[PDB]
């Protein structure tokens, strides 16, 4: 019931590295500022589960915090040579982004993260695949998955697409075909561990296990209303910090409450903790789950 | 002279059809989503009382 969509734990940086241009008014990321790379995933009607899973981080995020690694090239020029890896695996993806957007990231295969670049003046059309020529054009990517990133370090190489009955979907090459394939594109889910390739996934049964931990707690400056304020200028209990900072029972049982001798109100931000996965009977901890709109081969005959 | 002849096969007796239905096996595949209480949508009123049609 917390009102603290706004509100990114860790340190708050959404720009990635390859289009770092609206790095000015995304730095941090708090309750200012007009990222274009955050303001459509909390808009009614695009992505609803960063909209129920948005206490945690993002796939930006990720890759600012040394958990989600970075494809060769990390941002594959569309306007440059002849043949690029970054478009085997955009072509099969069907998407819808608005428009006034240059770039445009997604998830690669190899585990790492790969997007694309478009010089100016290209703008994005209905559903990415092409950036044509030309309000104003804005200076940063259009989330195309609707994933979540989250701080885990749970190994899980030994694993690989978990489907039956599925020719070739996205861009893995699984098993051969020999009477009639499907191309209809169907939503499938997937779930990429670290140091793996591109799991997806079959069954899946979320939960929440929250835990108390720095990066699951919100909260806002006072002053004579939401603002900015950081919450590493927290105390802990009878060690040392900077400013003040007060909280409920949650926030108080981990760091020092001064009451109203404080200049923000720390919170503990609901669902944010720890998300587990259940794949093949074993529970396991993702990174950035999600789902996609790729070609799916399913052998009817 | 035109012939008109009628070859007969047999003696059969279908079965003339009346209300039919489509069916067969079905395993329902279950989704379960833990959510903590007071998150977003999980309640104590609103988990309980809930519509399947929605």
């Amino acid at each position: 019931e917390d009102p603290h969509l706004r509100n990114r734990p860790g340190k708050g940086h959404n720009y990635i590295d390859g289009m770092t241009q609206e790095d000015a008014t995304c730095k941090p990321v708090t309750y200012a500022g007009a990222c274009s790379s955050f303001d459509v995933l909390l808009e009614k009607g695009k992505f609803p589960l960063f909209q129920s899973y948005a206490h945690h981080r993002t796939l930006l995020e990720a890759v600012h915090d040394t958990i989600i690694a970075k494809a060769d090239p990390p941002s594959c020029d569309l306007q440059s040579a002849h043949g690029n890896p970054c478009m085997k695996e955009k072509l099969v993806m069907k998407t819808h982004c608005p428009n006034d957007y240059q770039s445009a990231h997604y998830l690669n295969n190899d585990g790492k993260m790969a997007s694309v670049k478009c010089p100016p003046k290209y703008e994005l059309t209905e559903d990415c695949n092409f950036c044509r020529q030309m309000a104003s054009l804005k200076k940063g990517s259009y989330p195309l998955q609707d994933l979540f990133c989250q701080s885990s370090e749970d190994d899980g190489s030994k694993l690989k697409t978990k489907m039956k009955g599925v020719c070739e979907v996205g861009v893995q090459a699984l098993k051969k075909c020999d009477g009639q394939l499907s191309t209809a594109h169907e939503v499938v889910p997937f779930a990429v561990f670290k140091n793996s390739k591109k799991v997806y996934l079959d069954k899946l049964d979320l939960k929440t296990e929250e835990n108390l931990l720095p990066d699951s707690f919100v909260c806002f400056e006072h002053k004579g209303e939401l603002k900015s304020f950081d919450i590493s200028q927290c105390p802990k209990i009878g060690g040392h910090g900077s400013k003040k900072c007060t909280g409920d029972a949650a926030f108080c049982s981990a760091y020092e409450c001064t009451a109203q001798y404080a200049n923000a109100y720390c919170s503990h931000a609901n669902g944010s903790g720890i998300v587990q996965i259940q794949v093949s009977g074993v529970w396991k901890k993702p990174l950035c789950v999600g789902y996609e709109r790729v070609v799916v081969k399913r052998e009817l005959s | 002279t035109k012939f008109l002849k009628i070859k007969t096969v047999s003696s059969e007796l279908s079965c003339r059809e009346g209300q039919s239905y489509w069916t067969g096996s079905f395993s329902p595949k279950c989704l379960s989503s833990r959510r903590c209480h007071l998150v977003g949508e999980c309640h104590v009123n609103r988990c309980l009382s809930w519509r399947d049609n929605e």
